[PDB]
């Protein structure tokens, strides 16, 4: 069975650092391209970042470029998102997503309401106290 | 509330996995070592059918293994004669986009469906000889993916909205609804006794449904990507499934788990259509890489290869008597392959 | 000097209850109309609720009607906002604002970026943990 | 970083309040008990000036107390002769919306401004007799609220962006900029010796600015609503401010705090214009309730009431010699009031 588990998150002060871990089991991690998706409160799903099979290709959204770092470890079968310089508007629910097909460059419906190849996700709240 | 239910569900999956592991007495490959290999199989294209304008998406064989039905995206539904190559009917579809077609066991009616979400059925018993839309069914929100005939009055239909339906032709309304899928249902296969049918969806899982009660019996989860093709074993106690991950897997209903997986390192493309032979020893699976492969259901060895299509083989069918195999590709051509001595 | 102080807030589990206090000094609380304003992360100021001088007239925006209760106390010179059935989307910074003119039904620029008759405000975060 | 600065500001503000309380030796009303009351004052309308189309927004007297300048929202700037009622000039302004007008002490130039954010100055020295736009100033983003003349070359201007400017007419560029307000500056008053000027804004505060240094000296916060009018004492060591809260307050520069507040329970309307008399004993404040009130600056008693206007008294002015008082309202009429024996 294809399952993805997300670890890390919670309450973080603005401008701090955080790490998100995505453990994947039930398939070949190396052969499938990975994605990160976040859902803000009251808004829809939006694509955050992607990493290729070997990690030679990485892309980011404009609101995140230079702030987050995405890496993958095939040996450990895990996917990471290193976040720093967080802002109050960055609070959202983060999902770890996988491209539906292997040996492919395109991912069509990753950012879909009823995607069946994404993990439960974790809550991240950038609120000062 | 959600946590206590999710933990219970996870415990249930763990219990089911433990039950599956406990009954795994041995491996199918291990007990088939003392079996003579099938060997190389050479099949030659006996008949070539041409006349479709657009790509062929689906086809179905007849009960008598004489007439076959083919559907193409141009909006044409042509009935071919395999022996003399003659064309018997050419129905101009109302909707050009058609994804499936079915041939009734009696041969009196022919069904079809596509992106219109409408299952159109045409009657061939008309005395005037002019085909007409006998009945139209509109109860599915998603795209029509597959459909199979139970009898002259009952039809099982698959849609892209994660729902399967059992329509009654005379009344034109759904009799039973199957809603247990999380992804688009691609294809389903009918058991020889027409009692149970299994359906493969985009959730990398296969579900067994009973026609009468309408409740799923078993769920199989052994694939890594979308499942595109499904077919029953001739004995009805097993079914072979094909997916995008370049792997065919055989599932046993009694064992409630996969028996063997047919995969090759060289093959990396998807699988579109799979079907068994009369005896079930051979498994003819149409692959995305412009050709079809004939696997051994027992030794997991490539018995033969059929490379006679200029594009992906969209559909593949085997006659009831197993005399010949008809393969339809996206090159608007239908190839009939028969073995030679 | 007209000054307004906001008390209460912080982390609240969704579906809980909370109370907001606005202490006013430097003017006649009874005579001036009161208002509440909130600012969601990354969005602009939006009007929440208003209460007349004597409290005989109250109004609410669509997103809060039936959930929040606004009351004012002239003797104690304080304004209150009782919050219940909180949702994750309601997280925002709440401001206690005063309609600029006395003995008036209108107030034009309460929801303005540089309003000089509103308090510092407080942070409210409806995040589940 | 913000907390350590905000707390320091609060501590400082507390220190200023303590300093104000320490020097509060007594109350002005307490020491004025042994003063003969001014008594009832009856002022009659001596001259009625008509001809403006739209409402009068502002007016200014001349140095000789003979010629006055009035501005109307219809786009006309008319120079009236208070004695014979004759009109000397009628300037068709480029922008219809005008919120202020100024009369130079020398009388050679007249300034004006409005929503256009442009301060237009016209020269009356032309030999041809045809007026023209001598200079235009465009450096303010907000609406132009008030402007006063320092000399034939220097002018102090107030705008709606919490900024006051000191323009040089010959060069047409801002010489000094005053940026210490957090609300729209409504009006300012010039000291008799033209060294310091006070400005009232919408933040319920009044600030004293130094023309040369360009830096604020004292800040007064005693009002509850927007400050609309503000005027210097004849001696220059005090100024009176009017606000929307229906109260006038007298502030003393040396004491750095308010001295006495003129308020009445029956009055609940706003205040538009305020000005002192020649001796400073009387305070003529134009109220929003269609009439003007003359208060006693030492007893806080309503010396008299001037009710001869059909709408709100937008502006009010007093001559240098204090012979008469001219009031302008939104009824397009200018009324000149003088006392009688």
């Amino acid at each position: 069975q294809v399952q993805l588990q997300e670890s890390g998150g919670g309450l973080v002060q603005p401008g701090g650092s955080l790490r998100l871990s995505c453990a994947a089991s039930g398939f070949t991690f190396s052969n499938y391209k990975m994605n990160w998706v976040r859902q803000a409160p009251g808004k829809g799903l939006e694509w955050v970042s992607d990493i290729s099979q070997s990690g030679a290709s990485i892309s980011y959204t404009g609101s995140v470029k230079g702030r987050f770092t995405i890496s993958r470890d095939n040996a450990k079968n895990t996917l990471y998102l290193q976040m720093n310089s967080l802002k109050p508007e960055d609070t959202a629910v983060y999902y770890c997503a996988r491209c539906p097909a292997p040996f492919t460059r395109d991912c069509f419906d990753v950012t879909s309401t009823t995607y069946a190849y994404r993990g439960q996700g974790t809550q991240v709240t950038v609120s000062s106290h | 509330e959600l946590d206590q239910l999710r933990q219970e569900a996870e415990q249930l999956k763990n219990q089911i996995r433990d039950a599956r592991k406990a009954c795994a007495d041995a491996t199918l490959s291990q007990i088939t070592n003392n079996i003579d290999p099938v060997g190389r199989i050479q099949m030659r294209t006996r008949r070539t059918l041409r006349g479709h304008l657009a790509k062929i998406y689906a086809m179905h064989w007849g009960t008598d293994s004489r007439l076959l039905v083919s559907a193409s995206q141009d909006g044409k539904l042509i009935i071919w004669d395999s022996y003399t190559t003659n064309k018997v009917h050419a129905i101009p579809l109302r909707s050009s986009w058609v994804m499936t077609c079915a041939y009734a066991p009696s041969g009196n009616y022919v069904a079809c469906g596509g992106l219109d979400n409408i299952c159109s059925i045409y009657n061939l018993k008309t005395r005037e000889g002019n085909v007409r839309v006998s009945r139209e069914l509109a109860g599915h929100t998603g795209y029509l993916s597959c459909c199979r005939f139970l009898d002259d009055n009952q039809i099982v239909t698959s849609s892209g909205d994660t729902t399967c339906a059992l329509w009654d032709i005379e009344t034109g309304q759904q009799t039973t609804t199957f809603t247990g899928h999380t992804g688009d249902v691609m294809s389903l296969s009918l058991a020889p006794d027409t009692r149970l049918f299994v359906s493969g969806a985009c959730d990398a899982s296969a579900k067994l449904w009973d026609v009468r009660e309408g409740m799923c019996r078993q769920t199989f989860t052994g694939h890594e990507s979308d499942i595109n093709a499904i077919c029953f074993f001739p004995n009805g106690n097993a079914f072979a499934t094909g997916s995008d991950d370049a792997t065919c897997r055989l599932f046993d209903l009694r064992a409630d788990q996969e028996l063997m997986t047919y995969s090759h390192d060289n093959i990396i493309c998807g699988i579109t259509s799979v079907s068994f032979s009369k005896s079930g020893r051979l498994l003819l699976a149409g692959y995305d890489d412009f050709n079809c492969n004939v696997w051994d259901a027992l030794k997991a060895d490539r018995a033969g290869v059929l490379a006679g299509h200029d594009n992906r083989v969209s559909c593949l069918g085997v006659t009831d008597d197993g005399m010949a195999v008809a393969t339809g590709s996206w090159d608007s051509f239908l190839k009939i392959w028969n073995g030679s001595s």
